């Protein structure tokens, strides 16, 4: 006799992502060397940790000091749809995974010239109120201040605070509020300083995590 | 980098960089940046059965100029090279010799103006570039780059690998460099700070390898 | 945390700075081998078909990662729905080839047939980009040759990748993009 | 290595599944991500 | 119960070129005893080395002094594909494979009577500029001279000197110059050397190597 | 490297004349045994067909490469597309055996029906050529016979081969024979 | 030995895959290649 098999019913169905590999067919051949090539990345969220990208603030990646004083400079909601990644590498990536968990930087790049001086703050507003418009109110919450000087950049980490212990990348219809609050930055004062650029940048932080891949896109 | 005396009003942070019988000092840097890469692939590769060579009077500097920047041209603005380009002397010659060849580059690409000025630039080099669009201008970042920032800086350096499918290319038909620089922040003029600022590059070809010497006529 | 901006040396704060605790990541999801390790269907318009990554759709998540690349290299997997027999032939071989059969050709056994085929070109690795546009004879997989190709995907397996290039979402009309997500059955 | 989970070995060789690589002479992101500056670079007070 | 078995679709096509055995039903069959046969041969590649069949010039193997001087004997393309091949071993073989690297070799046997003496120069011109009418412009490539003596014959090695680690022993349609240059070969001077021939052949170098089997003819 | 070219002494010289550096090979491509390890298809004209394998294409690689050898020893592995019962029989049978089942005889199972042969001649090696042209009766591997044959394929096992006989390619009309290579869509 | 890459051995004897061979008392082209001449024959100057 032969070896007696149960060809079971609901199991071999093709699947564009099983986990095995087809036979071959053509064999023998040997790969010119590639020893050593330059530039290599083995997890994009490596690339995403070491380069910053731009945010976008209506068509440009800066933020000016309109005048002098308590002006609220930029305020944004905390998902990888807002309208102010869109053109970041951290988003362009995101797009392709449903949850997330994490921390994200913020960089502030002071473009001004040596004679201009400024000071500001930054904070973190989780959801349950509405992102206040001036510092004082926005002072109770994760913040910090921070003023210009021989270093150019201050980088600055969004904190994962949420219910679950992950969280959507996509951002659902029924949601009104950015589910995972915002980050508004505000200037406090200045002196020679209006009309100079503060370029902002985000990178991804050292816990930050995507997972669970999806292709949702045209085609 | 870094300086002595003890602080000042002026610049510190003094760096000189060295290629042949050539110098660049600068009172004002802002370090280097490497490329992909601390050392290239191996430069005698089975394509070239070994009958290649290397050229230690190519490795030197060379000049050539970029562009005017002005309170004119804001975000986005900017002005793109593919490395050669036109080459001249020693390095020139190579090509016009030698039917394939490779070699990265030592860049210093330097703005000057005056610190009261602000803005800033953003330059970088990039593998393969097939011009970029108006939203991917904000992801240069993940290429070689270095700022320009008149508050800090006037001069970026960076030095990169050569790279491409091939281990030896003919670079009179693909260059895989490509020097871009652009504006992030609009140049600010202010009460005292330089009506338009000049950009220069200061080049070396680095590593120059050559092989299969070809015919000629002069 | 401050820094020379100027620099382009990277940087990455934590919550530690206030106060706050870094945790684990399992980044496995973003594995560039793993990622690209799957199917992808590609626009096949006759009923031969030159074998090329790059004719994955740019907004495909494959597509979308492997032109997050300059330089890539990688084996191939193939599935095609398709009638009589399959011929495959390898990078460089004269197009007339596709009509003979002692190629590796398959027999048909629907739906689809799945082969593992091994990197062909004669590059030590290929590119997604190119200045010396539009990209080289030689930056194939080989091609393909069947009476009739209904469908036709592939797999990119061992998947290398140099030098990033960027990667763009949806540009949102308002302040975010909102959407449809899988949800209940409201009942 | 890839999206792939058999315990079990390729019944076929592996010269024949893949092609083989020639060597001639772990990186870079990878390396350049940790080179990253974590601290403060101030002096810190409380 | 019996083991549970999932048969998976996609696999077990038949395949021409599939690296599986057939099952068997003749056996127990003991072929007549061959050992020591004459002239075997292992590997093509090795007759390939051992055997330069001839290049040709128009229906002829050999190059003819047309008079005495700088006169440019020969000039080809460095392809296997080559009109000057065509009648080689080399090509025949060749043409069963998509790509190639490596040396080739070059012999030049004189045939003259011992009274016809000459000198002789060959060059391997790489692409980029044109293929030289003159050795003082072929001078500048890889070269090498020589004259007549006891020795009839003299080889040469055409190295494999490109961007790509393989190349191809097929033709592109739109290839207009030969991708891989050519070789040509001059006379430099003669003496009694005129109408006298130098029959040239060719055979593989040592790390010359032939990839990628493929079938493209007629049946 | 100057020779007494009338010798007929092998002479292989190498880039190391003039200073270049010989590198490593892979001729695995090459090896007798491994590129006839291949399926061939074989003209079959009637619904019997006595199995030879000088029938395969005298340009196919397969063929081509046999004719490269004056003489040659190998098992047989074959594929028959047929109808009905499929009976094989042994070198030097009595035609009339075809008819009979009790001699190997595989019945239906589409699309084709594949068997392992051993070499069957009783001489210690069979040949290409003969003078002694037209091939000798006793050089076959046996006959095969089925209600209908539609196709024809053989693979040669276990290849030797001895003495070497030329193989031609194409004679161009110009300078060099170009033609189209698989290449990219052009998009 | 030819194109044949499964890892596992054949389920039938070789008895039944093949024929056996016999004998009664490595080769040539392969010996003959090697035993080519490689080096100058001359006097080498510089």
């Amino acid at each position: 006799g032969i070896f007696p098999v149960a060809c079971s019913d609901g199991y071999g169905n093709m699947v564009t992502t099983d986990p095995k590999t087809a036979d071959p067919a053509y064999g023998k051949v040997y790969n010119p060397p590639r020893t050593a090539l330059p530039g290599r990345f083995t997890n994009y969220l490596d690339v995403a940790e070491a380069c910053p990208t731009f945010l976008m603030f209506e068509n440009v990646p800066y933020v000016s000091t309109r005048t002098d004083g308590q002006r609220l400079l930029a305020k944004f909601d905390v998902s990888l749809a807002a309208k102010h990644m869109s053109n970041t590498y951290l988003a362009g990536l995101a797009q392709y995974y449903t949850q997330y968990t994490g921390t994200i930087n913020l960089h502030f790049m002071f473009t001004g010239p040596t004679d201009a001086k400024a000071r500001y703050m930054v904070a973190y507003v989780p959801p349950g109120m509405d992102a206040p418009d001036n510092p004082e109110e926005a002072a109770h919450c994760i913040h910090a201040e921070w003023d210009t000087g021989l270093n150019s950049k201050f980088t600055f980490s969004i904190p994962y605070i949420s219910a679950a212990d992950y969280t959507y990348t996509a951002s659902h219809e029924a949601e009104t509020t950015c589910v995972q609050g915002w980050v508004c930055v505000y200037q406090i004062t200045h002196g020679k300083a209006d009309a100079d650029a503060l370029v902002v940048s985000a990178s991804a932080g050292k816990d930050f995590e995507l997972r669970l891949p999806v292709d949702a896109r045209q085609q | 980098d870094k300086k002595t005396e003890e602080t000042t009003l002026l610049e510190d942070r003094i760096l000189t960089t060295r290629n042949g019988h050539t110098t660049s000092t600068t009172q004002s840097s802002v370090g280097v940046t490497f490329g992909y890469a601390t050392a290239e692939d191996s430069t005698s590769g089975p394509n070239t059965s070994a009958l290649e060579t290397r050229v230690h009077q190519a490795e030197r500097f060379f000049k050539m100029a970029l562009f005017d920047w002005v309170p004119s041209q804001n975000f986005g603005h900017m002005h793109k090279v593919v490395l050669p380009h036109e080459p001249k002397g020693v390095y020139g010659g190579l090509v016009k010799s030698y039917a394939y060849m490779r070699n990265g580059w030592d860049v210093e690409v330097t703005a000057v103006g005056n610190q009261f000025n602000g803005g800033c630039l953003l330059v970088a080099l990039v593998p393969e570039m097939g011009d970029i669009s108006d939203r991917e201008k904000y992801q240069l970042t993940l290429y070689p780059h270095q700022f320009i920032n008149p508050r800090t800086n006037m001069t970026a350096h960076i030095t990169v690998p050569y790279v491409g499918v091939n281990r030896y290319d003919q670079y009179k038909q693909h260059r895989p460099w490509t020097l871009v620089v652009m504006v992030v922040a609009p140049l600010t003029t202010n009460t005292a700070g330089a009506q338009q600022i000049k950009v220069y590059a200061n080049i070396a070809p680095t590593n120059v390898h050559v092989a299969g010497e070809l015919p000629s006529k002069e | 945390t401050t820094t020379t901006g100027e620099s382009a040396d990277p940087v990455t704060t934590t919550v530690e700075n206030y106060g706050g605790e870094t945790q684990v990541q399992r980044r496995h999801h973003t594995d560039v081998a793993f990622v690209l390790d799957r199917f992808v269907k590609v626009t096949v318009s006759d009923n031969q078909h030159t074998l090329d990554v790059m004719q994955a759709h740019k907004d495909n998540i494959v597509g979308a990662l492997l032109r997050a690349a300059t330089y890539y290299f990688s084996d191939l997997e193939i599935a095609v729905t398709h009638t009589g027999k399959l011929t495959w032939v390898p990078n460089g071989a004269p197009v007339s080839a596709l009509n003979n059969t002692t190629n590796p050709t398959a027999y048909h056994k629907g739906p689809v047939t799945r082969l593992a085929l091994p990197y062909t070109a004669p590059h030590r690795v290929l590119a997604t980009a190119y200045t010396g546009a539009h990209l080289p004879t030689s930056f194939n997989f080989g091609a393909v040759k069947a009476e009739t190709i209904t469908e036709l995907l592939v797999r990119m397996k061992r998947a290398e990748l140099y030098c990033p290039r960027p990667i763009l979402p949806i540009q949102p009309t308002g302040d975010r993009h909102k959407q449809p997500l899988v949800a209940p059955a409201k009942q | 290595s890839g999206n792939t989970g058999s315990i079990i070995n390729n019944y076929y060789m592996q010269q024949y599944q893949n092609s083989m690589d020639t060597q001639l002479g772990n990186d870079w992101f990878s390396k350049l991500a940790s080179s990253a500056f974590s601290g403060l670079f101030g002096a810190l007070l409380a």
